[PDB]
């Protein structure tokens, strides 16, 4: 089988610069009738592939003029110039010409954007979940970048680790931002056993963490 | 304007096996190449096998190939890919496409991500999230959704029937003690909310269930 080597793994870049993803074949994958199979897809989270260029340079109908192909032999190169906000995702090389057929491994471009502080809002267990005997305290902090951010759950002023469950949505195909969901589990009586929670966001935007609380009783 | 129709999802047993279904409407179907193809997570995805409605014909990957069977209806249109033995190493999402001409795969299924367990499927609780009792109007409000403890994947989530997609995070399920949990967040502007309706709705295919949640004002 074909082993199709794609580089970087992590491709992180700037609105408007240039992206330049390589892939290199274990063996010549020209077909018979001369013509080399070589394919490059981009497929989002959630959604099936698309298939950007063809034929190692040709581009698929729709697809805009700055995405080209190029190479030969065992290395072949996607770039990507003026990169644009939707252009991220995961880009996947593929050669079509010996079966079975096979993709490479992967190569996620990151779009860089300007720094960005999160929206953040806390949520205190709702009335039908307490009814249940639980309590989950819910904090979104939303649309930041970079991705790296950290959050800190205090109960009554003292920090809480266990019982935190943290989410991550996608890079969003629009803003290039990120979210952040971080939910803190506990019964109910541990809930009623305390009165204010807190969610403490630490991102680079801020030397101060921006801090979210509320008091159980309170309104 | 071809479309190949898949199911979103589905669970199975291990030592079991399934049929996944793929429609290929819009015309030919006879003339192309369907194939199967495997992927797990994000990584590159694997080819299965392929076969050819027209005049009948297989070819499978050496990996799967006492493992899947490819079959065809012509009067409906559908290719079907067999699995057997499944084991949880065939939990993953599998996409059917076409290949024909100068390029392969140029369209393709929704893909049907599919859940080897022997768990036990649990419905989701869901919870409306409304903001802190009697904090501060902003010119935004963000509402909530939690849904706790389901099995197996997916739930699909909306908010308004579908209606209001914009202002929307949807967050990646995490499972923790055997149980996946999820939420959403919608920000609109105080004006929209509490003054207009706004409601969660969770559909959990598994369990068969759809649950509405509106969320108003502690
Ligand atoms: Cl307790």
């Amino acid at each position: 089988d074909i082993l199709m080597t794609q580089t970087p793994l992590s491709l992180p870049v700037s609105l408007g610069d240039q992206a330049s993803i390589s892939c290199r074949s274990s063996q010549n994958i020209v077909h018979n009738n001369g013509i080399t199979y070589l394919e490059w897809y981009l497929q989002r989270p959630g959604q099936s592939p698309k298939l950007l260029i063809y034929k190692v340079s040709d581009r698929f109908s729709g697809v805009p003029d700055r995405f080209s192909g190029s190479g030969s032999g065992t290395d072949f190169t996607l770039k990507i110039s003026r990169v644009e906000a939707e252009d991220l995702g995961i880009y996947y090389c593929f050669q079509g010409s010996h079966i079975p057929p096979t993709f490479g491994g992967g190569t996620k471009l990151e779009i860089k954007r300007a720094d960005a502080a999160p929206t953040v809002s806390i949520f205190p267990p709702s009335s039908e979940q307490l009814t249940s005997g639980g309590a989950s305290v819910v904090c979104f902090l939303n649309n930041f970048y970079p991705r790296d951010i950290n959050v800190k759950w205090k109960i009554d002023g003292s920090e809480r680790q266990n019982g935190v469950l943290n989410s991550w949505t996608d890079q969003d195909s629009k803003d290039s931002t990120y979210s952040m969901s971080s939910t803190l589990t506990l019964t109910k009586d541990e809930y009623e056993r305390h009165n204010s929670y807190t969610c403490e966001a630490t991102h680079k935007t801020s030397t101060s963490p921006i801090v979210k609380s509320f008091n159980r009783n309170e309104c | 304007q071809v479309q190949l129709q898949q199911s979103g999802s589905e669970m199975a047993r291990p030592g079991a096996s399934v049929k996944l279904p793929c429609k290929a409407s819009g015309d030919t179907f006879t003339s192309y190449w369907m194939h199967w193809v495997k992927q797990r997570h994000g990584h590159g995805p694997e080819w299965i096998g392929n076969i050819y409605p027209g005049s009948g014909g297989t070819n499978y990957a050496e990996k799967f190939k006492n493992k899947v069977t490819l079959t065809v209806d012509r009067s409906s249109r559908t290719v079907y890919m067999h699995l057997s033995r499944l084991t949880s190493e065939d939990s993953a999402v599998y996409y059917c496409t076409r290949s024909g001409g100068p390029y392969f795969f140029d369209y393709w299924g929704q893909g049907t991500s599919l859940t080897v367990s022997s768990a036990k499927t649990t419905a989701p609780s869901v919870y409306p999230l409304a903001p802190v009792c009697g904090d501060t109007t902003g010119s935004s409000v963000t509402l909530g959704c939690l849904v706790k403890g389901y099995f197996p994947e997916p739930v699909t989530l909306t908010w308004n029937s579908g209606s209001l997609s914009s202002g929307v995070h949807t967050f990646p399920a995490v499972l923790q003690s055997d149980l996946y949990t999820l939420s959403s967040s919608v920000t609109v502007t105080s004006s929209t909310w509490p003054s207009q309706s706004i409601t969660c709705n969770v559909a959990h295919p598994a369990s068969s269930t759809k649950v509405d949640k509106k969320i108003e004002p502690r």
